[PDB]
């Protein structure tokens, strides 16, 4: 298919430059953001990522730094003003990266550790009370599907909602209100992106945490 | 003639009055957890704060009947 | 939004999401790591010298 | 800091005095942090240290059995 | 004509204005759970936490209606 | 071309805006439940666990409804 | 055609939002009678199990109206 | 066709959303007198008592209503 | 046809869903005057009777709405 | 065809379901004035009473309404 | 036959149940005031008055809406 | 006539039931801040006041659906 | 004749009854956060104010839905 | 009748820019206390004290 090249090569050049450029930053320095940057995102994220403790090492702060400033192009792409040809990789971007990544993530994390035992046979108990097999299926299926419906949700609403108000705000006739209209998309992608990572990261540990 | 009953009656009946309840329970918790924290500060650092973790079920709520308008428009 | 878009859209994050973190987690958790051993040597070795 | 004079009075003689501000004291329905500007609310303190700064920043856990906000 | 209307009416009445319980309830709980929360610091974190699983009854209440929005589309 | 209205319009209306007051219920029950069971320890766990029972209800008041939701379709 | 439409809207109409008043009276008496119940030693069991003969009532409420629905199907 | 619409439109929507202010009632003046009459001994059974005359008045507000739907059926 | 349908729906919309207002209020009024007159012994009988007054303003509340159903049926 | 309807969906509607805000807040003063009022002597009758003149807007609120009844029958 | 059903329907449904809010608000406001201006002796008569000026956006909140009835009958 | 159901219809349906949540809110908040503002005397003019500029939003919530108005009947 | 009732129906069921989750929980936060606010002007600096930052969500509640109402006119 | 860009686009760039980079300044250039004088004076008081 020829289709479908501006948002694949856009999307993957702008994410895959902005996302793969840590590796010329473990020398150093560099200047005075440097200090501030990594003792404030360590020590924020750090801090205030309670939850993990035997969870992981490196993929707390690799996936939340990798997540946001990766899945941060999708949301912060609303000051570009100016057809069906680069806004289908924010809203398909959005949703598959956000199931996947909640449900790889989750699955491959609780199928690592411990694990097996627990996920492979989660009756006695927990189906068995309560002998009727519905509990287990209903409990289970809406408590791992809640995830790709939050995260689908959240993501296809604040991609929906940035490109819309991007689109029709720089495809209209006078430039005040559209042109002028920032904070709905700044406080939008911000609080989206802030959302979407704590509850990621909150979601991802909490989760992670109990078996 | 039943497309344009059935698709704006269908977007405007599943994203229409449904932000009463959140909308309602933002204001609610937000006047809950800013008495609560504003009558003392030292749990005004690690508690009320969790609060704002229920807005994350917002999205769970009305918010994702928005995401359903979509099948009265783009499906 | 018609055809192929799950494979560019899927692949594109996941791949570059999975292949930065994956190998940029040692570069930005060495380099990032200077502020928690840069306060711990401090912190330790202000307290370990005013308390010996 | 100082504001408002947070003086308190024993079975005896005066146990404290000088002013206060931000005296983080818990109240009769449990943890609280008040400081300078509060209104009238009569409340109860029960056993417990609770820091709070007394003048020029002198935060000193005032320990006591019985105690009538 | 009538599995426009029958499909968009059901749809869009089965999953429509019915977010507001579970929304106002999770307002009311996050509020009522932070305001007993923070007034005790004891109570912070050994019976509220309790609360949270009230959240889980959610899932039973209108969240399972959307269960039956495919019965409008896909069944 | 009466059983898809009636049927969709049966099932949507009987099983469409119902859970408020379960799901309202839930959540102003778990609220002062956890309020109350957390402002005194020995009221932690003596009777307050008996507000649960009270849950044991909701299956008699709106999910019961969602019982003759089949009443639209498979019966 | 009036059949479906009668029977359907009337079993709808007569057996469908009317439970969120006893929902909502069940978790509002089960939330003020276990913190009034659970706020006094004394008080857990000598008056306020007479508020659970209130729930009596809701066979005579809400609860009622579903006695009806059989009027909208076996008669 | 007017008198299956009209006889079951009308018991339905007679005799149907209308005993939400009767349960609510009920069961916010069993959790308020029983709050209130528990709270105090005196008060246990002394005025307390009278307000389950209130009750009475039930029969005279949605319970009545019922009475009327008589007339969407036998008359 | 229009004689069922405008008498059988001004009847029942005209005397239908109205006595929640009316229900609530008997209940609400009942649960506080309960509380407030049990709660203090020379408040028992010297002016909490007159909140019983203000139940004959529901004569001209949602009961006055019962007196025009006679404009559906009997006139 | 279109009086009957007309006219009796503008009674029904315009004088139906209305009298739940009057009665509502007549339940809710007279039990907010009547704790208020019986809580202390002295404010038994020196300010209460004036919460009565409340009641007077009562006849500019939903009561009004019924004035217009008359424009569905005798206009 | 549409003028009959759009004015009818238009002023009924524009001048109908519109009067909840503005009754209730009302009686709220007034047992409020009552409770809190009959508490106080020096607040019986210095700032409870101003809140009787929030009276005056009444007219611009449900009894404006009165003002629109003409365009369904004069106009 | 499309355009007299459609502009009546809209226009009601628009600027109808609306005001309910403007109204009470005017009204809660202006028993709320009258209470707490006359609760205390510095309070009562200090940050009280600030509470009527959230009157300034009521004209960003039903308000501004009667700004939709004209577009059933000027537009 | 389905674009007018499609158009206006959806503009009006869409962008009309909507505003009261959002009106009462501004006045509803402005009332517990100017009492709260207003009992301790020490926590009326840094902390009742964030309680305006849930406005901030009104925004993307009921407001948001306004921006829908495009679509039943522009688009 | 016109756009009008360049009055709101220059004004609200150069007064959020120079409002939140003035007012936000303070805060992500004067964090670099904490480690500079934390280590610095760690590190000279940990050694001067130790020694003297």
């Amino acid at each position: 298919m020829f289709f479908s090249v501006v948002l694949g090569l856009l999307f993957l050049v702008l994410f895959r430059s902005v996302a793969k450029k840590a590796t010329s930053g473990v020398p150093g320095k560099f200047q005075t953001a440097i200090e501030l940057v990594i003792g404030f995102v360590n020590g924020s994220v750090k801090d205030m990522y309670h939850g993990k403790s035997k969870l992981i090492a490196p993929l707390a702060l690799t996936i939340f730094v990798w997540v946001f400033l990766m899945n941060l192009m999708d949301l912060l792409p609303i000051d570009l003003l100016p057809r069906v040809v680069p806004s289908a990789d924010v809203n398909v971007t959005l949703s598959m990266a956000l199931g996947v990544f909640i449900l790889i993530l989750f699955y491959s994390i609780k199928m690592k550790g411990i694990g097996g035992f627990t996920k492979e046979l989660t009756l006695q108990p927990f189906n068995h009370w309560a002998f009727i097999p519905v509990n287990l299926i209903l409990e289970g299926v809406s408590l791992l599907s809640k995830p790709v419906s939050l995260g689908l949700r959240l993501f296809g609403n604040m991609y929906a909602g940035e490109l819309i108000f991007i689109l029709i705000a720089g495809l209209l006739p006078w430039w005040s209100q559209w042109i002028l209209n920032v904070p709905w998309a700044i406080f939008h992608i911000l609080i989206i992106t802030l959302q979407a990572f704590i509850f990621m990261v909150l979601t991802i540990v909490y989760l992670s945490m109990a078996s | 003639n039943l497309n344009m009953d059935l698709l704006y009656m269908a977007a405007a009946v599943m994203m229409g009055l449904a932000a009463i309840g959140a909308a309602i329970g933002i204001g609610i918790l937000g006047g809950k957890f800013l008495e609560g924290a504003a009558r003392q500060p030292d749990l005004i650092p690690l508690l009320r704060t969790q609060f704002f973790i229920v807005m994350g079920l917002v999205d769970a709520i009305p918010m994702i009947a928005v995401g359903l308008g979509l099948y009265v428009m783009f499906a | 939004n018609l055809n192929a878009t799950i494979l560019g859209q899927a692949i594109a994050f996941v791949l570059f999401v999975l292949f930065a973190m994956k190998y940029v987690w040692p570069p930005l958790m060495a380099a990032i790591e200077k502020r928690q051993k840069e306060i711990a040597d401090g912190l330790a070795s202000a307290e370990r010298a005013h308390k010996d | 800091a100082m504001t408002y004079h947070l003086d308190v009075v024993s079975a005896e003689q005066q146990m404290f005095s000088g002013l206060v501000e931000k005296i983080q004291v818990t109240g009769s329905e449990g943890e609280l942090g008040i400081y300078p500007g509060h209104a009238p609310l009569l409340t109860a303190i029960k056993p417990g240290m609770i820091r709070i700064v007394k003048q020029h920043g002198h935060e000193e856990f005032i320990y006591l059995s019985g105690g009538i906000l």
